[PDB]
């Protein structure tokens, strides 16, 4: 169907049931026992028996890629997106059979993509939070990927059309823009989270790409805050000043031992680091004022631990500063109170 | 007022709802004064084997309430003059329909656990928990003979004592709030009067209280080998109490606190055991009654008293 | 003795007599006086207007925290000497405050479970506004930096978390929607004007101006300011509820939270 | 493991049996828990008390697993109910005297889901049907009279019981083993019996 419409929704429906079948059919808890692993193998080679047979005896390594070459190429033509996040979840269940995941962690992202850029023609929010979840973890250089969808969210905001959302990613809308958001913070702070420094007993080269790599993450977090000024809305408002206190709180734990060690050798970079974050923390501070501005218990529930947790940081840093022995150079002072926009309110 | 009997009839069969039957407890509530004293417990006994399928809450706190009360004026009421006096009915008998009911209740509870789980969070404590009353703690004491309910029971008793003791040392330490509020009946009392109570020919709950009383006793004895020791010493004052206060009104039971005392005090791990040592020499002071029924106990703890040092 | 005699007036009052009279320079003698006084006394009445004219006097001695302000003194004891006052008498007094908070708060909660409430909420409200005159006289003291700052910021926290209970205790009442009366308000907008930036005034001066043990030590510095604005800013939201509730406002009277951010000097250089 | 306490129960049995109820105690105290490998230990422990001990902490045992039927939480009424079918498989003759703890469960029907009354009907039809019984089959006789008088009633719900139990026990009654006898005929007047009924 390249170049009524009853039997197409119907098959439509039926593509679907039946990789939602193949997909409960291969991801039970037997195969976890090695009892039933013959049978494992002999579907697997049942699948890739279509491709080009003529070798029942074969390694285990071989027929499962086959098959997973095999399952791949539907992604020629789907009617659907419930169908995509089943294929794509079919091939993930099937994937972790082998032990090495050096390329497939790479096409499976790469044809979540191929499948999100489609412009699937009529989608719920229920869907689409799995889909880019499993697309944003499985790309290496999560940040990367994070920068590159806040950069070219910016094309939909500069020139729309209304309701003409037709990005360079053709499923970001006006009504859909909130769930990006929200798993483009979480998954920033699972991403953060899992750092570890220790010791400082490395070498100069990995104390430098740490700090560089945690440059290039605050970087990112004040891109992805700061367009919050042109999207201001009861939920991404309220996500991101949850998982902005979240993402706080794992800079705090996680990363100030590292800003402690290393001051003495670089104490240029550490002093810009903390401008960066200071710049955000203050929006922050501003969007935590303009909350209760506005009376919304709903948005108030979670400023009490935000304050709390942001001024820890401030503590904290005059810790670090008296921890190398340099207390008199702390120097407080209030800020001035603005606006989501930026304003002096009196 | 006379076929409120075969009124339960209407609730087996059909299904219903919350807000019906909740309107006929209320009525059962109103009308437990109008009835009878003596006609309840078969009435208690028809509404507890209906209550499996619907209300469950409802008419075990109805029950709780009404004796509670009655139980509350009945004693408010019967001190004065040894002559003639108002009265309600008599303790003999509200003591003995007391004790039906509470063993009926333990019977349908064993029935069900539901039932029990749900008494155990109703009657949940810090707060005053003002629910708490002798009936109510009677039926504590008696749920303990289930396996599944006794250390769950046991600890919110311990700590509801504790609590008691805490406010008592709180309010006796101002004026101001000494002068706002009126004193309520502290728990301490309430216990050391359920257990002089306990002579009415039931004995469903010595087990429970012998065994709260060597764990209050235990759980809080001067450890020494400021202020949290006043309750700490209280609450062993209180266990002394009602161990001897059980041993006499009691004679099937006489025989084991006694064993576990002594099994507790001859020791050679040199523990602080002041207070089990007072509670041991108070209650050897009736010596005959010590004789008549566990005079084996001292004997092998005799023929063991070569071995222990000195002190 | 009982405490109900003319015997015990008069021994209560030769006790005070003492304590406004003399100067000692001991600081032992006058810790122990001042225990008995209150030993005394919190069995006669609350102590809560001792503590505010005590705290008053003491306000005098050490300074204001904006060292341009001409205190008073006020002379109103004269065994709170300028030797006895930094290390001993705030401690003691600070102590019995936080005695006072216990017996506030186990009446609320109390009275929480209860449901006369009628009487009983006037006499909290009233404690509750005598001491925050005391609290809010003892914020601007230079007081020592050992750990008496560290003690009042403790007690404060203690204060603010009592009277967001008090605020929770009336979100639960007022679903009458009429009973927010006059002696609540005062109290709202006194805590608005007097106590609440001055906790702000004061959490600046304490910060501006100053192996693994070590470490430890450090990190233990870093709990009470931010658990004091923690608990500020959940009095301020339990209040934005209560006025969403009963179609009142209340932060009409206090002004918007001031925020902090740290700052640095290239005067590290002067280290190496 | 469990050859451990297999080997427990093998070995010191002699000393072991001093204080069973104690044991019985323990394993009634830790079946009410929530996971499956604590409340699988707990069965087989009364499974080997039961196995090795004195007759009296036998009576003990089919008590203790009564109770635990009659007790009312799905959990346990399921694990008492297995272990009491694994128990009479096990040892038939044993718990052949002790049919009347058993049966005694029968006046309870209030307490117990729909689905494990056709599971207790199997196990008390498994243990009225061993061959060692046919010297005095009164448990057989008795259980055909006990169907009767559940059938005959007027209330609905103990006439669903009785079909249940009918059909599960004509089921073992007439069981293909490795007969075609007056059994069989019993197997079918019961049948039309509970047809006509």
């Amino acid at each position: 169907l390249a170049a009524k419409v009853q039997e197409y929704h119907i098959m439509s429906s039926c593509y679907q049931r039946l990789l939602q079948i193949f997909h409960g059919l291969f991801a039970w808890s037997g195969f976890s026992q090695p009892e039933n692993q013959n049978l494992l193998y002999s579907a697997l080679h049942v699948l890739s028996s279509r491709l080009k047979q003529g070798e029942h005896s074969q390694p285990l390594e071989e027929l499962l890629s086959q098959s997973v070459h095999y399952l791949q190429n539907f992604h020629q033509s789907i009617p659907s997106f419930q169908c995509a996040l089943y294929l794509i979840r079919l091939l993930m269940v099937i994937l972790e059979k082998s032990t090495a995941s050096a390329q497939n962690k790479e096409k499976i992202a790469s044809l979540a993509r191929q499948f999100l850029c489609r412009v699937w023609p009529s989608i719920s929010n229920d869907q689409l939070h799995a889909l880019l979840c499993i697309y944003l973890e499985h790309t290496e250089s999560i940040l990367k990927a994070i920068e590159e969808i806040a950069g070219v969210g910016v094309p939909e905001l500069i020139n729309s059309p209304k309701d003409a959302s037709s990005s360079t990613f053709p499923t970001l809308t006006r009504h859909t823009f909130v769930v990006f958001f929200r798993v483009m913070m979480a998954e920033l702070e699972k991403t953060v989270k899992k750092i570890e420094p220790g010791t400082a007993a490395d070498s100069q080269q990995i104390h430098e790409e740490k700090l560089l790599y945690w440059n290039m993450a605050v970087r990112d977090f004040s891109i992805l805050i700061n367009l919050i000024k042109v999207f201001d809305s009861h939920p991404v408002l309220h996500v991101c000043l949850k998982y902005g206190r979240l993402f706080v709180e794992a800079f705090l734990k996680q990363c100030m031992p590292l800003l402690d060690f290393s001051f003495r050798k670089h104490r240029e970079d550490v002093l810009s680091l903390l401008e960066t974050f200071q710049l955000d923390t203050r929006l922050l501070h501003h969007l935590c004022g303009h909350s209760k501005i506005h009376q919304d218990t709903r948005l108030t529930q979670h400023v009490p631990l935000l304050k709390k947790t942001l001024e820890l940081l401030v503590c904290r840093v005059k810790a670090m500063l008296t921890l190398n022995n340099c207390r008199e150079a702390f120097w407080l002072g209030n800020l001035k109170n603005r606006d989501l926009q930026g304003e002096e309110i009196k | 007022q006379q076929y409120v009997i075969q009124l339960t009839s209407m609730f087996k069969d059909v299904p219903l709802t919350a807000e019906e039957v909740e309107f006929v407890v209320e009525k059962a509530l109103s009308m437990f004064s109008k009835m009878n004293l003596q006609e309840i417990p078969p009435l208690v006994y028809q509404l507890l084997v209906l209550s499996s399928k619907g209300s469950r809450k409802s008419v075990l706190e109805g029950i709780i309430a009404f004796f509670s009360a009655l139980d509350k004026q009945h004693n408010e009421e019967q001190s004065g003059d040894e002559l003639l006096d108002v009265v309600t009915v008599p303790s003999g008998e509200l003591r003995h329909v007391e004790g039906t009911i509470i063993l009926h209740i333990v019977f349908a509870i064993k029935l069900d656990y539901e039932l029990g789980r749900e008494l155990v969070k109703h009657l949940k404590v810090g707060d005053s928990n003002n629910n708490l009353s002798p009936f109510s703690i009677a039926l504590l004491l008696s749920v303990t003979r289930i396996q599944r309910f006794q250390d769950q029971v046991l600890d919110l008793l311990k700590t509801s004592v504790v609590k008691s003791f805490k406010d008592l040392q709180l309010l006796q330490g101002s004026k101001f709030l000494q002068n706002l509020v009126p004193h309520r009946s502290y728990v301490s009392t309430m216990i050391l009067e359920v257990v002089k109570n306990s002579v009415h020919s039931w004995d469903h709950v010595t087990q429970g209280l012998v065994e709260l009383g060597f764990i209050l006793m235990d759980s809080y004895g001067p450890k020494k080998v400021s202020l949290s020791r006043m309750p700490n010493q209280h609450a062993c004052k209180l266990g002394a109490n009602i161990l001897l206060e059980t041993f006499k009104i009691h004679e099937m039971i006489r025989q084991e606190i006694l064993e576990q005392v002594l099994n507790r005090v001859v020791t050679r791990a040199s523990s602080p055991i002041s207070h089990f040592l007072d509670l041991l020499s108070n209650i050897v002071m009736y010596a005959p009654l010590v004789l008549q029924s566990c005079s084996s106990k001292v004997t092998e703890a005799f023929d063991y008293l070569s071995f222990l040092p000195l002190q | 003795l009982e405490p109900s005699s003319p015997q015990f007036v008069q021994m209560l009052s030769w006790t005070s007599k003492i304590c406004k009279e003399n100067s000692r320079e001991d600081a032992l003698f006058c810790k122990s006086l001042m225990n008995l006084l209150f030993s005394l006394h919190v069995s006669y009445k609350s102590p809560v207007i001792l503590l505010r004219d005590l705290s008053q006097d003491i306000h005098g001695h050490l300074g204001d925290i904006d060292q341009d302000v001409e205190v008073e003194k006020t002379n109103h004891f004269a065994i709170v000497n300028l030797r006895t006052a930094a290390p001993t008498v705030c401690l003691l007094v600070l102590s019995q405050a936080e005695k006072v908070l216990e017996e506030v708060d186990w009446l609320i909660t109390k009275l929480k479970g209860q449901v006369p409430n009628q009487p009983v909420e006037k006499a909290i409200i009233m404690q509750l506004g005598t001491l925050l005159t005391f609290f809010h006289e003892l914020v601007q003291t230079a007081l020592p930096s050992g750990s008496c700052v560290d003690t009042l910021l403790k007690d404060l926290c203690k204060m603010y978390t009592t009277l967001t209970a008090l605020v929770r205790y009336y979100l639960q009442v007022c679903q009458s929607s009429g009973g927010i009366p006059k002696n609540m308000e005062k109290l709202v907008k006194l805590s608005g004007s007097h106590l609440t930036p001055l906790c702000y005034s004061f959490i600046s001066y304490v910060q501006n101006k100053s192996v693994a043990t070590a470490m430890a030590r450090v990190l233990r510095e870093t709990k009470p300011i931010p658990n004091l604005i923690f608990a500020i800013e959940q009095y301020e939201k339990f209040l934005i509820h209560l006025s969403k509730k009963s179609k009142v406002n209340l932060m009409q009277h206090m002004k918007l939270s001031t925020s902090r951010d740290f700052k640095i000097k290239g005067n590290i250089l002067d280290m190496v | 493991q469990e050859q451990l306490l297999q080997s427990t129960f093998s070995v010191h049995y002699l000393v072991l049996k001093d204080m069973c109820s104690s044991i019985l105690s323990l394993a009634q105290s830790l079946l009410h828990s929530l996971d499956q490998s604590i409340i699988s230990f707990g069965s087989l422990l009364y499974k080997y008390a039961f196995k090795f001990f004195d007759t009296y902490c036998q009576q003990e045992v089919v008590g203790a697993l009564v109770t635990h039927i009659c007790s009312g939480n799905e959990a346990e009424v399921d694990t008492a109910l297995d272990v009491l079918l694994e128990l009479v498989v096990l040892n038939p003759s044993a718990m052949m005297m002790n049919a009347v703890f058993v049966k005694g469960i029968l006046d309870y029907l209030d307490n117990i889901s729909p689905q494990q009354i056709r599971k207790l009907f199997y196990v008390l039809s498994t243990l009225a049907f061993s061959k060692q019984n046919e010297a005095s089959s009164h448990i057989q006789d008795d259980m055909h009279l006990v169907i009767r008088k559940q059938l005959s009633s007027t209330v609905f719900k103990y006439k669903l019981i009785g079909i249940i139990g009918a059909v599960t026990m004509a089921g073992i009654m007439a069981a293909d083993r490795s007969l075609s006898d007056e059994q069989c005929t019993q197997v079918t007047s019961l049948l039309q019996l509970v047809h006509s009924c």
